[PDB]
């Protein structure tokens, strides 16, 4: 039965990245402009100095 | 009286007899008899003994089957309309 | 969102677990390194004895 | 001779840090989403309406 | 399924060959060791590494890839490197004898004895795949052993498969810059060969990478490895499609059918748009318009081409990331009108859009940017002709003078052959300006 | 029941054998001593081993094999070995004289006061044998106590029982490599007179077979332990029907009635697929598909010929382990539409499936692979003739002028017998050519 479940697991990880694509949606309504890009920066400038 | 069997040459006479002999740098390698002492009589003749070969030829190259690509701004057939 | 943080956090520990042989190994090779130079060193102490 | 001593002392603090880590993530990696799985669906949870 | 084979040959294609791979084993979170982490993901070979490597029930994934050189230098350190383990060892076919930059010696003295064992992997390689779509291939104009070797293979691959594709990835010689004096006999004899079987052959050029690199990435000293990122970036953006999805996918037979306009000529040029330092993008915004100026502003192409002196033909654009149609029609639209941009008046429309909702992720160590909004221009205009007329009239000079021609008379060649190329080279030119004549 | 009757001539047609049992007696865990724990296996000698071994109501596992040698050397060595308590002094046939290479020496000399002795070995064997399906002949073609004095019994063992099967099996002469050159002579000896007495001889060449150890195996010094070891796993494999079951069980009748097509001609080619480093086959992985391809790889046959020089008329696959009818059969379907795989037209199939369940077991000691999927490929084609061909112009060239013929004429032949054996020969090619040509 646990092949049962774990079909269920794979549309449990579907679902999600449905509502992950719903953030995505707002994502791209933030992406617009973004801001975890500002905090990639700042190790990729940290690691420029070193 | 039996005839001795047409020695069948599925190869061999040509390839295999001569595959042994041809794969053969002998009569060279540990040494010779002697070195024949080169006696001071002379050398090259003015820069001969060269390796220059100027051939000549126009050897055709593989087919490209791939046909001429376009067809030099010319017309098929259209416009063929009735009333 | 239960599930998603549970799969964030097994990732991140697997990592640590990488970075914990990539240290192992080299500690390794440098102490073999060490004992075999401390070896020439006694033998460098007998030399200088002669 | 010193600074080797070190060494080996620096190695097994490694190697227990491995041995805890390992049995972290047998039990973590396996008993959750295992019991996870029985999760009931979402019309039966709205009662077979 | 959609799988494919990548083969790397010069010495210089199999460093390229690394790094590719090395960023390939990063999307896939592959440790060096070869396997995954507890993490069920291993099987019957079946998941996204199935169309990249070979995760058998072994648990160890097998990158999809014969590594061929003739020099047991590089592929002996590559050996001792971090992922050899993965590696299989006679995929990384070595060789003792190398080319000495002649095309010929790497097409006659040494290519027989080794094409057969080559040959094997490669059937060996044909039984295990189920799709196999076409080949990945990796070479240089300037092969010191790319040249020969890769021209006889390719002829034999292509005589027995003759039903897939194959596609070819070569650095174009530097057009003021020459490393090797007996690079333009070779690169023309590279050309003329490749034209009747190769499929489609993409290029590019160092000198404008290394333009970019302290244009926008700011970088005044950038390295191989850089240079290795945005090549192997260029094509892990193109096999996206392949990895993850997207609104359409798209398959390189699209790709085929719909950039070629006509035989022979199958000579695209891609492009990155999104390349900038990190900081530049740190204060700034990036969006679909103005990446499309700028994959469209002439001095952003790796070939030193200006596009105002040809005119375009097709052109493919492949957005990986977050888009929306909204903007992308708009834009183009802005762009299809747009005066500058001399598009044969053949082609109503000459786009091809791809989309892949996965963003394209930094690689540890890395230079790039951060991009969410990126697209691989590939495109095709006229404007290539003058690097073939730049080839030609060196070509013409020193061909007249026949130097070095002791050296490939001496091992067996003659000039024959060096006389087809350049009227198969003028039959390329004279193509290309009646294509450009309407 | 099932059993047979194994023989060993030749002085080094011994230590080969001496491996058989060795390897034997792992897989039925027999110790040293000569008998089981304390667990019940014993009676009057009817389990696994009443096939091979007799394990009386002394307890005692007696092999069914006489080995037969003409030099005390290497048969008291191994009498003072360490499973000579298990072996029967006198049937561990020792000899005081030598052939000195000399066929007729042995057919002669001495062969007539030692083959009464053991005859009596086998007579007495067989008095104590039920069904006795046929006897298992090693020897050597450069025999230089195999090749006369098998002769002279195979003759004996023939006349007398002429209802039973006899497999023979001899390393075959090595092609360009001759530790003797009087070898072409004794052994077309041998043929001649074995080709109308002969059941099925097999035959294996020791160059290939190290061509494997560093092929695949990835042994540069393998040595005879492992030679022997690849052999007997060969024979063991074959022998894997008569110890275990399978999805289909066959016997040896069958291979004799479907191996053989037409009178004379009993000379097919076996070979072993997972032939595999331990290290290797620990990160590939094995399947019916590429063991197939292997299988039928030109390079893995253990017979200096080239496959598509001839063409094929059998194939045996004796698939031990786990294997499935359908990959089985739709992996073969796809061996039956490759072009370059050239069968006779007479045979539309020509395919013998043999099905165990067991894996193939391991040695302690061993540097043998990790097998759940083995196959012995038991073949006959056209492309043997070169190996005739290649003696007959080495034999006619000495024949001429004579050499070593003061040897033989000296102690008591004539050369009409020597000019016998070459229109013998000469039979057989012109038998080969006609089978060959459609
Ligand atoms: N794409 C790419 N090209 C390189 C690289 N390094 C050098 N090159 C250039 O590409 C050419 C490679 O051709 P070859 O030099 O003949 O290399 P090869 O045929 O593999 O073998 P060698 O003769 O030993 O060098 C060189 O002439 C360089 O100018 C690299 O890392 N990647
Ligand atoms: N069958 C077999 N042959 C071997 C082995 N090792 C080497 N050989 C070769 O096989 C041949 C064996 O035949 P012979 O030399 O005639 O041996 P013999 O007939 O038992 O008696 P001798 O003439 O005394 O050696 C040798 O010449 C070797 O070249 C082995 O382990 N088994």
């Amino acid at each position: 039965m646990s092949k049962d479940l774990q079909q269920e697991a794979n549309l449990a990880k579907k679902r999600y990245i449905d509502l992950c694509r719903q953030g995505r949606i707002f994502d791209a309504r933030n992406r617009i402009i973004g801001g975890d890009t500002q905090a990639w920066d700042f190790q990729v400038r940290d690691q420029k100095i070193k | 009286e039996p005839p001795q069997h047409p020695r069948y040459t599925s190869l061999f006479r040509a390839t295999i007899k001569n595959d042994m002999k041809k794969f053969k740098t002998a009569m060279k390698t540990m040494g010779p008899a002697k070195v024949e002492i080169p006696s001071p009589k002379d050398f090259l003749k003015k820069h001969s003994k060269e390796k220059t070969l100027p051939p000549k030829k126009k050897f055709n190259r593989c087919s490209p089957k791939k046909p001429a690509v376009p067809l030099r701004t010319d017309h098929p057939v259209m416009g063929i309309q009735s009333g | 969102a239960v599930n998603s943080a549970f799969s964030s956090r097994c990732q991140e520990l697997d990592d640590s677990l990488q970075k914990l042989q990539y240290h192992l190994r080299k500690t390794l090779t440098e102490i073999t390194d060490q004992e075999h130079q401390i070896a020439a060193l006694k033998q460098a102490i007998k030399d200088k004895e002669a | 001779e010193q600074a080797l001593r070190n060494l080996e002392d620096s190695r097994m603090s490694l190697e227990k840090d491995i041995a805890v880590k390992t049995n972290s993530l047998f039990i973590d990696r396996q008993k959750c989403m295992t019991h996870r799985n029985r999760y009931p669906s979402v019309l039966q949870l709205a009662g077979y309406q | 399924m959609r799988e494919c084979i990548s083969i790397h040959v010069g010495q210089a294609g199999v460093q390229i060959g690394n790094a590719c791979w090395e960023l390939y084993c990063l999307e896939h979170g592959i440790q060096p060791d070869g396997q995954m982490p507890s993490d069920k993901t291993i099987g019957g070979g079946d998941d996204s590494f199935n169309t990249f490597f070979s995760e058998t029930g072994a648990g160890k994934h097998v990158p999809r890839a014969v590594f061929v050189d003739l020099e047991p230098t590089v592929v002996d350190e590559v050996r001792t490197g971090t992922y050899r383990q993965l590696f299989h060892p006679e995929q990384l076919i070595t060789g003792k004898e190398d080319a000495a930059n002649n095309y010929a010696r790497g097409h006659y003295t040494i290519g027989k004895e080794i094409v057969d064992l080559v040959l094997d992997r490669i059937r060996k390689l044909a039984d295990l795949c189920t799709g196999l779509q076409g080949f990945l291939i990796f070479h240089s104009f300037g092969g010191g052993t790319g040249s020969g070797f890769a021209s006889l293979l390719m002829e034999r691959l292509s005589v027995d498969y003759g039903k897939k594709s194959k596609l070819e990835f070569a650095i174009y010689p530097a057009p003021q810059v020459s490393t090797a004096v007996v690079e333009p006999y070779n690169s023309i004899l590279t050309t003329h060969t490749t034209l009747e079987h190769s499929d489609c052959a993409f290029m590019v050029d160092n000198e404008a990478i290394y333009d970019i690199c302290r244009r926008n990435l700011d970088i005044e000293r950038p390295t191989y490895t850089n240079l290795n990122r945005l090549i192997g970036q260029i094509v892990s953006s193109i096999t996206a499609s392949l990895r993850f999805d997207g609104a359409l996918n798209v398959d390189l037979t699209e790709f085929q059918t719909n950039l070629v306009p006509y035989p022979r000529i199958h000579f695209p040029l891609a492009t990155y748009a999104p390349v900038i330092s990190a900081e530049k993008a740190y204060h700034e915004q990036l969006s679909v318009a103005e990446i499309t100026n700028a994959c469209f502003e002439p001095a952003n192409q790796m070939v030193k081409c200006d596009p105002r002196h040809g005119k375009y033909m097709a052109c493919c654009m492949l957005y990986r990331g977050d888009v929306v149609p909204k903007d992308v029609n708009a834009a183009i639209a802005t762009i299809k009108t747009k005066r500058t941009i001399q598009f044969v008046d053949w082609c109503p429309t000459g786009f091809k859009v791809g989309i892949n909702y996965q963003p394209p992720t930094v690689v540890p160590g890395g230079d790039l940017a951060k991009v969410q909004r990126a697209v691989c221009m590939l495109s095709n205009t006229t404007a290539i002709a003058e690097a073939w007329a730049r080839l030609d009239h060196k070509f013409d000079l020193m061909y007249a003078k026949r130097a070095f021609v002791h050296w490939y008379v001496g091992e067996g060649m003659e000039e024959g052959e060096f006389s087809e190329a350049r009227e198969d080279l003028a039959a390329l030119e004279k193509d290309y300006e009646e294509v450009g004549v309407d």
